[PDB]
């Protein structure tokens, strides 16, 4: 059966040097959060962005269905945190990367968890 | 002057009182831009200016808040607005929002089309509006009270907003309506705010505070809208985004106020004492329920 690889099409095209998905909505915040990676309001630390959600999905921004079987959002009505470095390429950086299901944080971007 | 550290401007009363002659708006610093923080777009700094300015008011803030958004939808095909008013306002805060045209939104539903189509079963406690049409700006035109979506908004807060509640209306020299002025006559206060980001532009927020359902005032909006360009043109506000570097306050502090079912016979002096304290917000407690009307037409 047939179905769309949206996510594979964006990492293609990102390393293809294709220019990422602008007009994500960074709020002003105080820099000063958890550091969590998906919260109902900005927590952004002083490594971080935080975005509304979304902005930062490429589903909701593709308009296209999203991967969950009921059609669900991660992201949408609630805000992102997004490393500072990364914060060029929210989409790709929420589609390549996971959350910690323990402590919140992005795998590999705050979760200490294996430390 | 110690403005520039304010989120932006409200009309001074001694305007509000006048009785000017409508001209042409000539702002001195017209064409100026702010500075923005970096990465932060214009729609975002403008609505913290506003919720930041609207957290010095006296909102009705009740648990199971109901808030309606018309006019979020961008050109960007996103909803920065939006994703402001779910920042400030209490986390589980029912927000709805709604454009002309498609867009990607934070809210809990969005109803897109004309905004003459939406309606809600349910009453309001804050209706925000961001609709504007560009093409109302043609200082080639004599500059008269528009209709359009402005007649929408006018009937919707007279249907649809609990007393008790709050609009904050997109207004600028020439999207403008003398109803919706004559209307901030029916709640405890009203203003008309300017973001400091967006000083150097017509545009100001038409606020109404506290919502009574009826006169305490009669406002001629013609003259009104007169006495706001006439405090624009003489008084320039200092482009600023100074107050977008303190968030430390920003939340809309859950107030818990009282919801109240209550019918006209019941309110009183006391009942309108305590509205115009935002201690008290008048609808129903029942589910949100909203639509939009569709015209449908078969082209074959
Ligand atoms: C200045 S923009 C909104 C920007 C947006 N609030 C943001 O946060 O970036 C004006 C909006 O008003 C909308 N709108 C204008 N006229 C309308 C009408 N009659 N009915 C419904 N929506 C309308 C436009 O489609 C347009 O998106
Ligand atoms: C607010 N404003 C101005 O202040 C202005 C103008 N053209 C010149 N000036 C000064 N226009 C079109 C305008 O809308
Ligand atoms: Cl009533
Ligand atoms: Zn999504
Ligand atoms: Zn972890």
């Amino acid at each position: 059966a047939f179905a769309v690889d949206a996510a594979k099409a964006y990492k293609d095209y990102l390393a293809s040097g294709g220019q990422p998905i602008t007009n994500c909505v960074k709020m002003l915040c105080t820099h000063t959060g958890t550091g969590q990676a998906i919260t109902v309001t900005p927590e952004a630390n002083m490594d971080q962005e935080s975005f509304g959600g979304a902005s930062c999905c490429l589903y909701c921004r593709c308009h296209i269905d999203h991967p969950n079987p009921k059609g669900f959002c991660d992201l949408k009505g609630k805000y992102v945190q997004i490393p500072t470095t990364c914060a060029n390429d929210p989409v790709g950086f929420t589609l390549k990367n996971t959350v910690c299901t323990v402590c919140g944080m992005w795998k590999g971007y705050g979760c200490s968890c294996d430390q | 002057s110690s403005q520039a550290w304010q989120p932006g401007v409200a009309m001074p009363n001694l305007y509000k009182m006048q009785r000017m002659l409508l001209e042409k708006c000539d702002l001195q610093n017209y064409g100026d831009s702010a500075t923005l923080p970096k990465g932060i777009m214009m729609n975002v700094a403008k609505y913290t200016q506003l919720c930041q300015y609207l957290n010095t008011l006296t909102l009705a803030v009740p648990y199971n808040m109901r808030v309606i958004h018309f006019g979020a939808g961008s050109d960007k095909g996103v909803a920065p607005g939006t994703a402001v008013l779910r920042q400030w306002l209490p986390t589980g805060t029912l927000l709805v929002d709604s454009d002309l045209n498609d867009f990607v939104s934070d809210a809990d539903s969005t109803l897109i089309g004309d905004c003459a189509t939406v309606h809600t079963a349910n009453k309001w406690d804050l209706i925000i509006s961001d609709m504007y049409d560009p093409k109302t700006k043609n200082v080639t035109k004599e500059n008269d009270s528009k209709e359009g979506f402005f007649t929408y908004i006018c009937g919707f807060i007279q249907q649809k907003l609990a007393l008790g509640g709050s609009v904050a209306i997109k207004i600028t020299e020439h999207s403008w309506n003398a109803d919706l002025y004559k209307l901030m006559g029916h709640f405890a206060w009203w203003t008309a705010f300017v973001t400091n980001v967006n000083a150097s532009s017509s545009e100001a927020f038409l606020i109404g505070c506290n919502y009574l359902g009826k006169p305490r005032e009669q406002i001629d909006g013609y003259v009104m809208h007169a006495n706001y360009i006439f405090w624009r043109n003489t008084n320039p506000i200092q482009l600023s985004s100074y107050s977008l570097f303190d968030m430390s306050k920003f939340p809309l502090k859950l107030r818990g106020t009282a919801v109240m079912s209550l019918k006209e016979g019941q309110i009183n002096d006391m009942i309108l004492s305590l509205l115009s304290k935002g201690r008290l917000i008048i609808r129903e407690n029942n589910r949100v329920v909203i639509s939009s009307d569709v015209l449908v037409n078969n082209e074959n």
